[PDB]
């Protein structure tokens, strides 16, 4: 009974979709001049680590990043000296994801163990840890100095007080183990994508998940979210990347070819949002031109696969952590 | 279960959308307003990149 | 301004040496991954030797095994992370292959066929335990749910003559756990390239040798790694 | 003339191969980072050893032979000839702690990794080098080397005329510290290897005998029967001439000393087929 009022429902929003199609996004970029080939070379090179990077963030200043790896440890680089300002031994060895809050003074990491830990940085010691999901967690961001959101392979996205180290609000209904999300500009609204295709958008204040978006066909295994503040574009273990719009409702353009077969474990966009970077399974990373879905140019000085990407702030450096122990920043 | 599911889709039905044409309009003209100010598209000078 | 570089020279040194000493500490140890089904036996390994680590050292060798408990989903990616592990310790009862909770058995073939068909997992090799060897006896000696309704390949099957029967066995139960060994061991020799080899044990509750088992298996993965990685063997 | 171009040219060639494989084995190491390994850092010092080899005493004894006469000074021919012992010696013992590093890390896998790391790479390639020098340089700079017999004296007093004539305590002791006992050591280790291997293949067989599923038998007799057949016909030579004067001729004994020489240029082939070697070869050209 109620499967065919979904069925219903599911029928009338393809329709309204297909309504609002009036042209492609191909077809008016096309009009546009090329960006043309971008030739990138690796200014530097971070050593220090001991294991397979996972995940990076750049800090609110474009100086300092922060990364994690298998060892279990968070180390604090200074990317313009190279110079390793902090070194976070980890309580877990396997930690997936960390974030760096706005505001500098905080970091935050976690893995497999379903703990997510907070770190002080000015004060080296776990301020709190944040327990309460049931799966791995696999991303952190910080929308506040007292706010984070987590999300884990529960199938569910939370908000944490880091003063009460509660779950203020709990995002559910979301069929598949999340694997990645993303923020706004401003900290109204967020977005995740998990391991079914549907990557779905969130309003933090009420809770309630406004929109989905189901283009894909395999894992998301990343998410970035435009500029602007009205699109984002995700990656997934498919080698297409989408750029989906939120006005719209469905996506406007797809960033794949034929010569690669690979997944996108990481995405970020440049700061004109006109260059979407993509890492990969194999060794190299790919720069897609976000208005025309050309491929601009290829980052390749990798050895293993990219599990990272990250572009800074004032949009200077692109930051690549693979596989392998070394980091490199990009320009 | 699926009266949660089915409520969640009535919710997210009734939304106003605008055309894609729009859409594209406007991202077309965000980027173009802003690769003055790309650092990554345009290459800045030695002297004013910090890296090198 | 000049004893900014001064201060992050010297904190960078320290850092650098106590990262020297994590090197030599983490490339002392050695990582494994527990596996298994929750009735296959795993605690009563664990009790021998979101995430429950144990390290036991052998030999002056350290080990640590780590056991992923919970997180009871189908899909795998988390599975991913351990691709730097010396080997997946896989426990299966031998025992449950009459148990309705798809038998259990077949149910962990396929999981044994979807971590060693996994592009992570290629190089990552895979010790094979199979607990409940006096419960499987019992089961087979008790005339009762006989292998061949269950598994109809164990009527063609016959018993190998390079073997190595038990001391004091009954041949009905060898032939089953011969039987139950040959299949995951035709599933480890249908795919592997000689990068990844598997190691049955049959090995039992009572038993306290486990610990020796997983430490001549692992140094017996390292071994042929290193003649691998030259042209040898 | 015929013949002298001929050895020229066939000179010539083993030059340009010995430099061209050892300057891509170099720089294959050198720009990327994943080739840089504990046992990388013992393939670059035979590397650079057989890179200084066809570099400096290689074209040098070319031109040596085919001119008949040593145009350079007296120091320039004992400046030759020590850089020659060192090349050799410093090659040959770098092939022993290459087969030490296998032996070590087939036969105990788990005390491995901490019993070698970069710092002890390095001591060690560092030790194998002054080993050399002391060989090499101490005995031929300060003299030791001369011989007493009226040839020996003439062609010292002569500064046109470079030949090598040595005693038998410092041609037995060069010798013994340069092959003979890393071809013992050698043939220990790589016996040890090969036991080992052959356990494991039997090992296999046993746990996987009904199931379908030589090369260490290969691999073993290219290593030590290139090396053997390149430098053990010179040094049972360089031993025998001292023991018997009239034994051996200065052209046989030249003749097994390029032969030996040859060794320089085959041992990348022998030491780089790995892919990861054969995929950085292939993005260099
Ligand atoms: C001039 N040719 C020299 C003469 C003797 C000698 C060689 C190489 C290694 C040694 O340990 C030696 O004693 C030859 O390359």
């Amino acid at each position: 009974q109620l499967r065919q009022e979904a069925e219903q429902l599911k029928n009338q929003i393809r329709d309204a979709r297909k309504a609002c199609a009036d042209a492609t996004l191909s077809q008016i970029t096309n009009n546009i001049d090329p960006v043309g080939r971008i030739q990138m070379r690796t200014r530097r090179t971070l050593r220090g680590h001991l294991a397979k990077i996972y995940a990076m963030h750049w800090g609110t200043d474009s100086r300092l990043l922060v990364s994690a790896s298998q060892d279990g440890k968070l180390i604090i680089w200074d990317s313009y000296t190279t110079n390793k300002v902090h070194a976070i031994p980890l309580r877990s060895s396997w930690v997936m994801t960390c974030a760096y809050a706005p505001s500098g003074n905080y970091v935050a990491c976690g893995g497999l163990d379903n703990i997510c830990s907070i770190y002080n940085l000015k004060t080296v010691r776990v301020s709190r840890e944040l327990a309460g999901h049931t799966g791995y967690l696999s991303c952190c961001r910080f929308l506040d100095d007292n706010q984070i959101v987590t999300s884990s392979g529960d199938t569910t996205c939370a908000l944490w007080d880091i003063e009460t180290g509660q779950q203020t609000t709990t995002f559910t209904g979301h069929t598949g183990d999340v694997m990645s999300l993303s923020l706004a500009p401003d900290t109204r609204l967020f977005v995740s994508g998990a391991c079914d295709a549907s990557a779905k958008l969130w309003d933090v204040r009420e809770g309630m998940c406004r929109q989905t978006f189901t283009g894909h066909e395999s894992d998301i295994n990343a998410i970035c979210f435009f500029p602007n503040g009205n699109a984002f574009a995700t990656g997934s273990d498919d080698a297409t990347c989408r750029l989906f719009d939120l006005r719209a409702d469905q996506e406007l353009m797809t960033y794949s070819h034929d010569n690669i077969i690979c997944g996108i474990t990481s995405v970020s966009f440049s700061k004109s949002g006109r260059l979407l970077l993509a890492g990969y399974d194999d060794f190299n990373c790919n720069v897609w031109d976000a208005l025309k879905a050309d491929r601009a140019g290829v980052l390749a000085g990798h050895d293993n696969r990219v599990s990272c990407l990250g572009v800074t702030d004032d949009g200077m450096a692109v930051a690549t952590g693979s596989w392998d122990s070394f980091l490199k920043i990009w320009n | 279960q699926a009266r949660k599911l089915v409520e969640q889709l009535k919710m997210e039905a009734n939304i106003d959308r605008i055309k894609v044409s729009k859409a594209a309009a406007d991202l077309m003209a965000y980027c173009e307003a802003h690769a003055k100010e790309d650092p990554l598209l345009t290459p800045v000078p030695a002297s004013e990149n910090p890296f090198r | 301004q000049r004893n900014e570089e001064k201060a992050q020279r010297e904190a960078n040194k320290k850092i650098e040496k106590q990262l020297q000493k994590d090197k030599q500490v983490y490339r002392a140890t050695h990582r494994l991954l527990l596996l298994g089904a929750g009735e296959s036996g795993k605690s009563t390994i664990v009790k021998q030797m979101g995430i429950f680590e144990t390290k036991f050292q052998v030999d002056k060798v350290n080990f640590h095994m780590f056991d992923v408990g919970g997180q009871r989903d189908e899909r795998r990616k988390w599975i991913q992370c351990f691709n730097d592990v010396t080997a997946i310790i896989f426990v299966v009862a031998s025992s449950s292959y009459n148990m309705v909770i798809t038998n259990r058995l077949q149910e962990a073939l396929n999981l044994f066929k979807s971590i060693w068909n996994n592009r992570w997992l290629r190089t990552i090799s895979v010790i094979l335990f199979l607990n409940k060897q006096d419960l499987l006896a019992e089961k087979v000696l008790a005339g009762k749910s006989k292998i061949e309704d269950y598994f109809p390949e164990f009527a063609r099957y016959t018993t190998p003559e390079d073997a190595t029967p038990e001391p004091g066995e009954d041949p009905r139960v060898t032939r089953a756990k011969y039987f139950i060994r040959d299949e995951f061991l035709r599933i480890s020799t249908a795919s592997g390239d000689g990068r990844h080899y598997c190691y049955p044990h049959f090995t039992c509750a009572v038993d306290t040798e486990n610990i020796r088992r997983v430490f001549n298996d692992c140094r017996d993965i390292i071994q042929r790694m290193h003649l691998r990685q030259y042209e040898l063997l | 003339e015929v013949w002298v171009v001929g050895m020229g040219i066939v000179m010539s060639l083993i030059v340009l191969a010995i430099v061209f494989g050892n300057v891509l084995v170099i720089t294959a190491i050198a720009k990327f980072e994943r080739l840089q390994t504990v046992t990388n850092y013992f393939i670059t010092s035979l590397a650079c050893a057989d890179l200084v080899m066809g570099l400096a005493v290689v074209p040098f004894g070319a031109a040596h032979i085919l001119t008949k006469t040593w145009t350079f000074g007296n120091f320039w021919c004992e400046f030759w000839t020590s850089i020659d012992v060192l090349c050799v010696t410093a090659s040959i013992e770098t092939l022993c702690v290459i087969a030490v590093d296998r032996y070590f890390a087939i036969t105990s896998p788990f005390k491995y990794q901490s019993l070698l790391t970069k710092n002890k790479a390095r001591v060690i390639i560092l030790m194998v080098w002054i080993v050399s020098g002391l060989t090499s340089f101490l005995p031929i700079q300060m003299h030791w080397y001369r011989a007493t017999h009226q040839e020996a004296i003439n062609c010292y007093a002569e500064e046109t005329c470079c030949d090598f004539f040595t005693n038998q305590a410092y041609a037995i002791a060069s010798s013994i510290v340069s092959f003979y006992v890393p071809l013992v050591i050698m043939v220990f280790v790589y016996s040890r290897v090969f036991q080992e291997a052959k356990r494991q293949l039997q090992k296999i067989d046993k746990s996987e005998g009904r199931f379908h599923v030589h090369k260490a038998l290969k691999t073993l007799g290219i290593i030590m029967g290139t090396f053997t057949l390149c430098w053990l016909p010179f040094f049972i030579v360089n031993i025998v001439h001292v023991i018997q004067d009239n034994l051996i001729r200065k052209e046989v004994y030249i003749l097994l000393n390029w032969i030996g020489y040859v060794n320089s240029g085959f041992n990348p082939l022998i030491y780089c087929r790995s892919p990861d070697f054969r995929i950085a070869f292939q993005e260099l050209l």
